[PDB]
């Protein structure tokens, strides 16, 4: 048939778009990784960088 | 002699990775919604070409 | 409107997501070693020491 | 890796035999059933892979307006792959539409690069 | 008449002027985030009243 | 253009996981390439931060093992990682490999691809083995007397290479500090050949699980597959972290906790679960060089694929009898670390040597004789003769 | 086409050693790269060696290293070798690096060569401090002793970085055993800078000694620069061979085979010869804090040259301005080596005060302006007006 | 990295100075001779290194007979220079062929360059 008539797609769109909340959510839920992902980063690195002091063994005799 | 010690920071550990599991599972499919409900159409072209 | 002043400078969309994680820290410590002792109350040294005081 | 000319010369010397052609032909016909290429939309002779120089060739001298009908049940069959659905049961590939449309073309490339052989190392007699 | 010169301009610095305030705001909470629990840092970022 | 594709190192970058066309049908399978990339920084950085605390002395070896879990900060963390650590690294390299089989990635034109793999894979095998040396447990030592007794059955030579391989005139000292000393070196062999398995990979790109071409539809590799492999990355992190802080000596074995000693044999000698069918293999040949061959044989016959499979589809989508003796196969293999795991006695002894003969007929006699059958049912099934 | 330029691997060996299209005027200052090439080789392969037979431990160190020239079956070759093939190092990088002064390598389009060649050279000079470390002479302790403490006057931060490089109160037994799983590390970092390094010259090629283009007459490099370079590997290898077998312990100091003594200083505490002049800039400031910052700044200055050269010629071959103030620039290097090496007295501290001024003053302000005065030179020598 | 604009406008205040040109002058003919590029068969505009956008649009702009002498002249001087030698003394560059035949090509591709930058980056006033 004519490619001027747009395949029906009605199953997945929403019923208002309101294109302020839309935006508003999704960006939202990709904040939320890019907060947990930096923290996350923050104490690994910590981790690995503290195993380079003093020993326990090395503080007694201080 | 640990042990007190390792089942506490094993706590923060499994909830910090257990949301951001959930949120990557959302953040995928928001991502992929616009291949996942691409439509095809065919019209044969006209011979003598 | 509160996408544009939450996440579209993106001057600090890398800083919100970096200080938010700085106080994120001690807030988190905070709760879970309060509930963390508080399932396991009589069994620590603190409890113990308390009376054995004698 | 097995030739269509070797596997042509062993499936005609079955189709041929009356006792071979009633033990083998209805287990084959169950076979494609089971395998379920026609429930994505295709033939048989999409499925073969084409990275060796007999098989560039004989895509080369397909005609174009069955080119054009193979690139679109190719493109039709990812995506409902990756939608891990299957199609519409009024949109299944029929046993009568599935032809080898394409065995004709491989089997004559196959016996030009057999004469080639034969005569670029040969022997000759006084 | 006419502007600054040699592959930056004064032009793309009085729209950025106020932002490497937050761009270099955005790494002043970089070492922000990325220095805790050290021995250093806590003088002057652990009196604060909450927490 | 833009910077990402005109400078020299950020080139490189873009056109491996920014601007590469993949095909838009593969599925999560194709997703443990990426962690296998992870799992090898992680046992590389874990590595050098309990080198700098460790002795190889074999008067020492043991103490400071204990050491590194007691008086360092946070250093049991850092040695309970890198344990399970390892055990992740081969379930995901078993996962990986058994996708290529099904799928038919060995195929031409990805040979070399599939050839520089096998080596990647005997090189991990060799490193696992020489760092569960360097713990000089019970099961270290006696482990070691093991595998490098089954070297002087070698004829003429035999009895040389393991003098060699000891310093010595059994597992001693020098055997253990040489042992730490190649431990340290081999994981940046292996990082080489990564690097050399990526560059054949760009040539040809990935197969899809249609086995069919996917140069008809292709979708760039950034914020699709991107975000695709963060789901696997958090999923594998969570489920190793409930094994480092929750269960942290499930996958291991308490006698390593007894130190070595040369005089006192344990019980029972058990490698690692990720060994176990390799050793099941060797006990099934009574003589002691052709065990050996045999042993080694299980991962050089990997290579023969290419020329046993004559089907002229790739993969196992479409096949039927293909996809039953697939999974007779991987249960075959899961029976066989079992085995490895038992003592010699009846009827484990039969069960290891019917199970051998079933590893290895799968890959030179059920592969071509059934690939075979398929081409001929596919064409009489459709031909009007 | 042939196999050498179809295949994925060889197509590589094919463009950088074999097919390469090299200018036919480049004289022998040109094959100082591929000799580094073979220094790394030999110092990364002596090292393992030695390393199947060292124990890092403080009170085992020094004695291992005696175990090995003793004990171990050729032993003193592959000490020796190794000790004297990292003073062949740094010989060759001086004279290769002069080579890109003196003919303007430096300049456009080849910047970034430039730059990767900096980060090397940083890295080679921590090298070698590391393995120093190693031997724990007597030298080997007071030595670390000196150069940790210089970071303790950097603001709110500097006696937190000293504690956390000695892992305790001073160089101590965790200091040793840091040391050497950091040096074991190092050179493996610096192979990758090194095909970061071939990259980055395969896009524009090399420079020849007119300074002018070289895509009008190109010769390639197999049998015509592959038997050019091995003239220079047979000499070195002779020069070296002397020193090893011949004269082994010229190039040390004698402090070096007293053990070390935290309770005892030495009569005179001095560096190897190959980093004597960044000793003698350090000394010529007062104040501790500016005097680390100007040891730094001293490799950190190599970064201006692109942009304070202001000539519209490429090289010295026909300035005789640059050529007289290069040759200072040369002999004032030897000088601070010299001065390095001697006490804290008169006329030695103004000498090196002066000297240390000459260095940072020909990279800002004799090059700029010399070169500015030699552009106007060709000008008006040939203008008529 | 110093513009050749900049090389003139210093150059042409000597020469047209009466007291600073004999002081300058007699030095400049020293430096010459003694930088020795006229030995090897080379002027001084052969020694401009060329990586570079203005040079490489004075070159597309120079007249072909000039261009293929310059390719000669850059040949030859390889050649001597790998057997360590100098040209016959009967073929040295006399200082009356050594003139600026690249200079008012490079100049003018200058001027075009610096009025370009200064319409692009401009004010304006009501
Ligand atoms: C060991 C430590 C490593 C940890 C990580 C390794 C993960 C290995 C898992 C094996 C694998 O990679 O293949 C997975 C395959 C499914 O592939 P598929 O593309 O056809 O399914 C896409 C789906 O429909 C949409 O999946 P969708 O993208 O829409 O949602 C994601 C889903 C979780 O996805 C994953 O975690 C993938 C592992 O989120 C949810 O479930 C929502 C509710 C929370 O599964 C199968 O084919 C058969 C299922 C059983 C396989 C288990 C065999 C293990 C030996
Ligand atoms: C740690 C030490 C490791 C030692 C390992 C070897 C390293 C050598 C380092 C010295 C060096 O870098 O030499 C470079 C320097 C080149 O600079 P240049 O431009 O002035 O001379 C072009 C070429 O030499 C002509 O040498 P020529 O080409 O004339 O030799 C003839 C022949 C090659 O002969 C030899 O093999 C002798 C070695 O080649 C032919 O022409 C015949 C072919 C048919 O050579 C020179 O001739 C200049 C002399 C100054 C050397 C002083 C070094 C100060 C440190
Ligand atoms: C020398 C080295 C030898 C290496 C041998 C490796 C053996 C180790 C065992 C690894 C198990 C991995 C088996 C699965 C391999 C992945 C490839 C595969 O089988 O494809 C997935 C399969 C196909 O599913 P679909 O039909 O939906 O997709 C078709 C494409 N369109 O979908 C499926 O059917 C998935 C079902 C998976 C069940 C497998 C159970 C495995 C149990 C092993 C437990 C081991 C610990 C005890
Ligand atoms: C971090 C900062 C690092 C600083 C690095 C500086 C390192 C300096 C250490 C010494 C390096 C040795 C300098 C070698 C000079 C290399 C310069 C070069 O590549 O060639 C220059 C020159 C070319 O001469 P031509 O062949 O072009 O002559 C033809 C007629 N025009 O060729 C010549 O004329 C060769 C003349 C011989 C030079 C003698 C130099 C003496 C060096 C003394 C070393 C003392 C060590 C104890
Ligand atoms: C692919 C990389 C690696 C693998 C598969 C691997 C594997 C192993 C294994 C299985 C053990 C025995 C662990 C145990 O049961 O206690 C071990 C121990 C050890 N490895 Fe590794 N390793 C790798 C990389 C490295 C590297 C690069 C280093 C050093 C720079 C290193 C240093 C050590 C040390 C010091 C030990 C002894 C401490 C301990 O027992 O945990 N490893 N390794
Ligand atoms: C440290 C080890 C390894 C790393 C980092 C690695 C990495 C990768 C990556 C990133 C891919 C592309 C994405 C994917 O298909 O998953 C890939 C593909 C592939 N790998 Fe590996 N791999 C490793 C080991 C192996 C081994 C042991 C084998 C086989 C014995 C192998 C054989 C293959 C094959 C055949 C493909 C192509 C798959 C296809 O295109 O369908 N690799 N590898
Ligand atoms: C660019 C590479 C290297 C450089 C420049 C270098 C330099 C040095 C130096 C200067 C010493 C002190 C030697 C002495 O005066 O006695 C040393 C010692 C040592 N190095 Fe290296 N090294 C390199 C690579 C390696 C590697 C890769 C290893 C180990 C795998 C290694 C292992 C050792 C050992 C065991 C010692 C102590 C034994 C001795 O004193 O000779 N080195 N190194
Ligand atoms: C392990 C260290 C190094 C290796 C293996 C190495 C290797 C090479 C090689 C093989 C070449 C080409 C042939 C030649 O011109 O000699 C080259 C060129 C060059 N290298 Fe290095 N190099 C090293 C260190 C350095 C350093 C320390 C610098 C400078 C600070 C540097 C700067 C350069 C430059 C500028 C060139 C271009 C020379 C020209 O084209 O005329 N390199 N290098
Ligand atoms: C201008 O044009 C040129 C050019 O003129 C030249 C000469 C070269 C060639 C010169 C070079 C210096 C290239 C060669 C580079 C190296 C030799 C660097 C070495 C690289 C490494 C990765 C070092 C690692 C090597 C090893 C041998 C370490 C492994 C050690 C082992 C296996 C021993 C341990 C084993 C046991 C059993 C203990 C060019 O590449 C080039 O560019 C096109
Ligand atoms: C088909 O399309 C694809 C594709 O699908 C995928 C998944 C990838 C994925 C790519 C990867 C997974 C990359 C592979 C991973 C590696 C090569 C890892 C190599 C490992 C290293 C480089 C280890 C280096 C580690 C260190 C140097 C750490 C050292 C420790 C230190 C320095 C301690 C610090 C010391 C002190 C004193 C603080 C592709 O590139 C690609 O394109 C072809
Ligand atoms: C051993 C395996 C090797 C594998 C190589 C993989 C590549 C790793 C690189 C990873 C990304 C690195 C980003 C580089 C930043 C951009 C490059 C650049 O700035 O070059 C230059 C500036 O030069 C430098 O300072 C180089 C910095 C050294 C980098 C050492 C890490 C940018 O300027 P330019 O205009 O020349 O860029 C175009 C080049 N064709
Ligand atoms: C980025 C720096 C790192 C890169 C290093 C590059 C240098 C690597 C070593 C080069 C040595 C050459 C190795 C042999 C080359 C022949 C390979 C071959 O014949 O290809 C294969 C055989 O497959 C293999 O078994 C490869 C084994 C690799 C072993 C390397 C350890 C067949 O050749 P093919 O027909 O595929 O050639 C076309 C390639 N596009
Ligand atoms: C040092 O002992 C190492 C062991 C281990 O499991 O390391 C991870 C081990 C312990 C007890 C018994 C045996 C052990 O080692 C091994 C080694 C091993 O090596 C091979 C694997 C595949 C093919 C060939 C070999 C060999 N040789 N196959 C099986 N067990
Ligand atoms: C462990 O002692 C190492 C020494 C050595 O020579 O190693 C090869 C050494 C011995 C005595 C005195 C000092 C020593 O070390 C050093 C280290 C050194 O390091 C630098 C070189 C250049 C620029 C900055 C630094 C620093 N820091 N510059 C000079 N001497």
């Amino acid at each position: 048939k004519s490619t001027y008539r747009t395949p029906n797609f009605d199953d997945v769109l929403k019923e208002n778009n309101d294109a302020d909340k839309g935006r508003s959510y999704a960006y939202f839920m990709v904040g939320a990784m890019g907060l947990l992902s930096s923290a996350g980063a923050k104490s690994t690195v910590e981790t690995f960088i503290s195993s380079m002091t003093a020993t326990a063994d090395v503080l007694a005799m201080a | 002699p640990e042990h007190d010690e390792r089942k506490r920071l094993g706590l923060k550990t499994v909830i910090i990775l257990s949301s951001l599991y959930l949120l990557s599972i959302w953040v995928k499919k928001f991502k992929w919604a616009g291949i996942k409900t691409r439509k095809f159409v065919f019209n044969p072209p006209k011979p003598r070409k | 409107s509160l996408y544009k002043t939450f996440f579209k400078r993106n001057a600090v969309f890398v800083g919100t997501i970096f200080a938010g994680a700085f106080v994120f820290q001690t807030v988190f410590d905070t709760a879970i070693t309060s509930w963390y002792e508080n399932h396991n109350k009589g069994k620590l040294w603190k409890d113990v020491k308390a009376r054995i005081a004698a | 890796p097995q030739s269509f000319t070797s596997i042509a010369r062993i499936g005609d010397y079955i189709l041929k035999s009356p006792v071979l052609s009633k033990l083998c032909v209805p287990v084959a016909n169950q076979f494609i059933n089971l395998a379920g290429y026609k429930k994505l939309g295709l033939k048989f002779d999409d499925l073969i892979a084409e990275e060796n120089p007999i098989m560039q060739t004989a895509l080369r001298r397909l005609p174009e307006d069955e080119s054009y009908a193979r690139a679109y049940r190719i493109i039709r069959a990812h995506q409902t792959e990756l939608t891990h659905h299957l199609l519409p049961r009024n949109e299944w590939i029929k046993a009568q539409e599935d032809v080898p449309y394409l065995l004709p073309y491989i089997l004559e490339a196959e016996a030009a690069a057999k004469e080639k052989d034969e005569l670029d190392n040969i022997e000759v007699s006084k | 008449t006419g502007l600054h010169f040699g592959r930056l301009s004064l032009r793309s610095l009085t729209a950025y002027a106020p932002n490497l305030m937050l761009w270099g705001g955005a790494s002043m909470l970089g070492l922000f985030v990325f220095t805790e629990g050290w021995p250093k840092f806590q003088d002057t970022l652990y009196k604060k009243i909450p927490l | 253009m833009a910077f990402r594709k005109s400078n020299v190192y950020l080139s490189l970058v873009n056109s491996y996981i920014i601007d590469s066309p993949q095909p838009s049908s593969i599925n999560y399978w194709w997703n443990m390439g990426s962690l296998l990339g992870l799992c090898l920084v992680i046992q590389i950085v874990t590595g050098i931060f309990m080198a700098m605390h460790y002795s190889s002395n074999i008067e020492l070896a043991f103490s400071s093992v204990e050491h590194i879990m007691r008086d360092v900060h946070n250093g049991y963390i850092l040695r309970y990682l890198h344990a399970n650590g390892a055990s992740f690294f081969f379930m995901v390299m078993f996962m990986h490999m058994a996708k290529g089989l099904y799928y038919g990635s060995y195929r031409s034109p990805r040979v070399t691809l599939w050839n520089v793999g096998v080596i990647i894979f005997i090189l991990t095998i060799a490193t696992a083995f020489l760092g569960y040396c360097c713990v000089y447990g019970q099961m270290s030592h006696w482990g070691a007397t093991v595998i490098t007794n089954l070297f002087s059955a070698i004829p003429f030579v035999g009895n040389d290479i393991v003098s060699w391989l000891w310093g010595g005139f059994s597992v001693s000292n020098p055997t253990i500090q040489r042992f730490f000393a190649l431990h340290y070196l081999v994981p940046f062999i292996i990082a080489a050949m990564v690097i050399m398995h990526l560059m054949a990979l760009h040539i040809h790109g990935s197969s899809n699980p249609l086995g069919i071409t996917g140069n008809l539809d292709r979708i760039p590799m950034h914020s699709y597959f991107i975000f695709k492999d963060l789901v696997t990355v958090f999923l594998f992190m969570l489920i190793l972290a409930l094994f480092v802080f929750y269960s942290p000596n499930t996958l291991g074995h308490p006698d390593n906790y007894i130190p070595g000693n040369p005089l006192v044999t344990p019980a029972s000698i058990v490698p690692e679960w990720y060994l176990l069918p390799f050793y099941a293999i060797l006990r099934s040949i009574p003589d002691k060089l052709l065990g050996v061959i045999t042993m080694f044989a299980a991962i050089l016959v990997l290579l023969v694929l290419p020329f046993t499979d004559r089907s002229v589809v790739r993969g196992n989508t479409f096949k039927v009898l293909s996809k039953f003796f697939f999974f007779i196969f991987v249960f075959n293999f899961v029976l066989l670390g079992q085995i490895g795991a038992c003592h010699v006695e009846v009827p484990y002894v039969l069960m290891g040597q019917i199970a051998t003969f079933i590893y290895f007929a799968y890959f030179l006699i059920i592969v071509p004789v059934i690939s075979t059958i398929e081409n001929v049912l596919f064409y009489i099934g459709r031909v009007n003769k």
